RNA sequence: GGGACCGCCAGUGGCGAAGGCGCCCGGCUGGAACGGGUCCGACGGUGAGCGCGGAAGGCCAGGGGAGCGAACCGGAUUAGAUACCCGGGUAGUCCUGGCUGUAAAGGAUGCGGGCUAGGUGUCGGGCGAGCUUCGAGCUCGCCCGGUGCCGUAGGGAAGCCGUUAAGCCCGCCGCCUGGGGAGUACGGCCGCAAGGCUGAAACUUAAAGGAAUUGGCGGGGGAGCACUACAAGGGGUGGAGCGUGCGGU
C-alpha cells in the first residue's frame, strides 16, 4: 500500500456533476513533494484539516470553470 | 430572366435556385425537339 | 461657418538676412520664394503656412 | 540486438562559440554523425540566462576518432520569445537581406523591429532601408565569425534602435533569423 | 557526463506517439504509440493509454542509459488541428513521474503562414 | 524536386466608380484630400440612343495539374441513402489568348445643389497650444473631407431613420401599378454552346405581402428550485401461491 497522506486547508467548492464531489486544497504532509499544495477533489463529506490519502500525488483537478 | 426577390421566401415554396433550374432544363429540351 | 470668407492666409514684409533686401512674401507658398539679389530662399511651401527662415518685419493682410 | 554496437562521440561547438562541450551521440559507424544539426540554446554556451531564447543550429561535419567538431548551421529566436513581443495595436516591420561578408561568407539574415503604435508605411520603409545599409556595412568591416558573435549579443539590434529612434521608437529591435547560406 | 534525448509528443484528437530520440534526433530509442497500450481504437488517445505508454518508452529510455530528457509537444499542425490532445499532458506527467530529469518543454507544431485549403468542404464537416 | 499561397502585424485602418485590392525591393502609370484661387470664365447637372471595364462558375486553344475537389468509385449510417461522416478520384481551381456579361454585384437606399439642435471616436490634411531622450516623435482645442455610435426637432404602419436622412425645397434619368399563370409562349437581336437582352395573352385567385403586440414552442441561451426527478445512502415490485381491481373470454 503505496499511499500518502495529505492535509485539507482551503475548500475551492461543491464540483463534479453533482455537485457531490467536493474541490479543496490539500498540502502533502508526506513524500517526494512534501509541503506542496495540490488542488484535489474528495467524495463524501469534507471538512478543514482532514487527512486525506492519495495514490498519485501527480493527478490534479482543473480549476473549477464558473 | 430578371428574377423577383418576392420568390425567394422559401413559404409555401420551393427553393427559387432549383425552380430557375427545372425551367431552365425545360428549356433545354424544347428548343431542341424544335430544332 | 463664417458667412464672408476671410483669408486665413496674410502677406509679409520681410527682410533676407544675406543681401538686405525688403520683400512682400506670401503666408502659403504654393512654391519657393527666393531673394531677389542674392538669390536665397525665403519661405518653403509645405502643406499649410510655408517655412520662413528670414527676419518677419510686418504683417500685411 | 543493435543498440549495444552504438559507441557515443562527443560533439564540440565552434571555437568562435567558445569551443564549449555540449553533449555526445551514439553512432554504429563514424561515417553516419556528419552533417548532423544539433539545437543548442546560448545560455548553455556562454551561461547566460537572460539570453536563453536564442537557439544556435551547428551541422556537425568533423570526425577526428571519437570527437566531432561543427560548423555554424544558423540561428533562430525561440518562437515563443517572438509569439510574446507581437501584440496588436503595434506594427511588424520584416527585412530581409542576402549578404556577403567581408572573408565570403555568404548568408540570409531577416531581422524585426516593432513599435509601440501603428505607423505609417513609408516610415516603415524608411526603417527598412536605414537598417539595411547598416547590415550592409557592418557586413562589409566584420568577418565571418565576429560578426556572428556581435549579432548573438545583439548589439547590433541596439545601434539599429538608436538609428532607428530618428523615424520612430522602437519596442524592440533584434535579428529573428540567420542562415549560412554556403561558405566561401 | 549527463545524458540528455528528445521526446517528441506527438497528440492528435485520435492518437498520441511517444518517440525518444538522441540529441541529435537521427537515432530511434523508443517510439511506443497510444495503439501498443490499448485494445479500442477509440482509446488511443485517452489520456491513460498515453501516460501508460510514455511510461513503457520511459522505463525502455532509462534502460539504455538515458537521464534527461527535452520535451517536443506537437499538434497534428498543417491545415489539420493545433490544439495538442488531451493525453499530451498526461503523458507529460507520466514522463516526469517515470523518473526522467526533464528540460525545455517547448512546442513544434509547424504552423503555416499561408497554407494549402483545408480539407471539409465550403460549408464545413457538416456534423 | 514541385506547385500554390504570402500568416501575427489587421483594427468599427486604407484605396477603389463597382465586382474588388495586402510578402520585400526597384521601375512605369493612374489619381484623390489637404494648403495656395496663379489661371479659364458657366465651360455645368442628368442622360433616352452609344460605349467601357465587370466576383465566382462555365466554355474554345495551348501549357501546368502541390493540396483541395464538381461528376464518379468504395467504406460506413439507415426501413431506405441517390446525403450528411470517412477513403479515393475526373472537370475545375494556376499561366497564356478569347468568349460567356451573370450574383443577397444588398446600405435590398439613382445621382447634383441649398437649408437644418447637438454629443463623441477613429482615419487623413492643415492650423494653434502643451510634452520632447529633438523623430509632426507624444497629449489638448479648432477647420475641412471620409468613417461610425448616441441623439434634439422632424418624419414614418411600425421596424426605425435622423446633417453620412428615409425631414423641406430646386434638376435629370430609370423603375412600379393585386396575386399566380411567368420571367413562361411567340417573335426579335446577341453568343460557337450553356445561355444573355427585350416579352405577352388566355385562364385562375381574396388574398398575397409589410411592420410590430401577447402567448406558444426551440433536438436555443442564463438563474434558481428538490422529491410526482436526480447524486450519497436506503427499501422492494416483477419468479411461486392467494385477496381485490382493470382488460380479455
Amino acid at each position: 500500500d503505496e499511499g500518502y497522506p495529505a492535509e485539507v486547508i482551503e475548500i475551492i467548492g461543491r464540483t463534479g456533476t453533482t455537485g457531490d464531489v467536493t474541490q479543496v486544497k490539500v498540502r502533502i504532509l508526506e513524500g517526494r513533494d512534501k509541503g506542496r499544495v495540490i488542488r484535489r477533489n474528495v467524495r463524501g463529506p469534507v471538512r478543514i484539516g482532514d487527512i486525506l490519502i492519495l495514490r498519485e500525488t501527480e493527478r490534479e483537478a482543473r480549476e473549477i470553470k464558473s | 430572366m430578371k428574377r423577383r426577390p418576392r420568390k425567394w421566401k422559401k413559404k409555401g415554396r420551393m427553393r427559387w435556385k432549383w425552380i430557375k433550374k427545372r425551367i431552365r432544363r425545360l428549356k433545354r429540351q424544347r428548343k431542341k425537339e424544335r430544332g | 461657418k463664417p458667412i464672408i470668407p476671410m483669408p486665413r492666409s496674410r502677406f509679409l514684409r520681410v527682410k533676407c538676412i544675406d543681401c538686405g533686401n525688403e520683400q512682400i512674401v506670401f503666408s502659403h507658398p504654393a512654391t519657393k520664394v527666393r531673394c531677389l539679389i542674392c538669390g536665397a530662399t525665403l519661405v518653403e511651401p509645405t502643406g499649410g503656412k510655408g517655412i520662413v527662415k528670414a527676419k518677419i518685419l510686418e504683417v500685411l493682410e | 540486438d543493435k543498440w549495444k554496437l552504438k559507441q557515443w562521440y562527443i560533439i564540440y561547438a565552434p571555437d568562435f562559440f567558445g569551443g564549449v562541450e555540449v553533449g555526445l551521440t551514439p553512432a554504429d559507424d563514424p561515417e553516419k554523425v556528419l552533417n548532423r544539426v544539433v539545437e543548442v540554446t546560448l545560455k548553455d554556451v556562454t551561461g547566460d540566462f537572460t539570453k536563453s531564447h536564442v537557439k544556435l543550429y551547428f551541422q556537425v561535419y568533423d570526425v577526428k576518432g571519437q570527437n566531432a567538431y561543427t560548423k555554424f548551421k544558423g540561428m533562430k529566436l525561440a518562437r515563443s520569445y517572438i509569439r510574446s513581443l507581437v501584440r496588436r495595436k503595434t506594427t511588424r516591420i520584416d527585412g530581409i537581406f542576402n549578404i556577403t561578408t567581408k572573408d565570403g561568407y555568404k548568408l540570409r539574415v531577416m531581422a524585426m523591429a516593432i513599435a509601440m503604435r501603428r505607423i505609417q508605411t513609408s516610415q516603415e520603409r524608411a526603417i527598412r532601408k536605414i537598417m539595411q545599409e547598416i547590415i550592409y556595412k557592418k557586413a562589409e568591416e566584420l568577418n565571418f565569425k565576429d560578426f556572428v558573435l556581435e549579432s548573438v549579443n545583439g548589439k547590433i539590434a541596439a545601434e539599429i534602435a538608436k538609428e532607428a529612434k530618428k523615424i520612430y521608437p522602437l519596442r524592440k529591435a533584434e535579428i529573428r533569423k540567420i542562415k549560412v547560406l554556403e561558405e566561401p | 557526463k549527463e545524458k540528455w534525448g528528445i521526446a517528441h509528443i506527438y497528440s492528435s484528437f485520435n492518437n498520441t506517439i511517444i518517440h525518444i530520440t538522441d540529441i541529435t534526433g537521427a537515432e530511434t530509442i523508443s517510439r511506443w504509440s497510444g495503439g501498443m497500450v490499448v485494445k479500442a481504437d477509440r482509446d488511443e488517445p485517452s489520456p491513460y493509454a498515453a501516460m501508460l505508454a510514455a511510461r513503457r518508452a520511459a522505463e525502455e529510455a532509462l534502460e539504455k542509459g538515458i537521464v534527461g530528457v527535452h520535451i517536443r509537444v506537437r499538434a497534428p499542425g498543417g491545415s489539420k488541428s493545433k490544439t495538442p490532445g488531451p493525453g499530451a499532458q498526461a503523458a507529460i506527467r507520466a514522463l516526469a513521474r517515470a523518473g526522467l530529469k526533464i528540460g525545455r518543454v517547448e512546442d513544434v507544431t509547424p504552423i503555416p503562414h499561408d497554407g494549402t485549403r483545408p480539407k471539409g468542404g465550403r460549408r464545413g464537416r457538416r456534423v
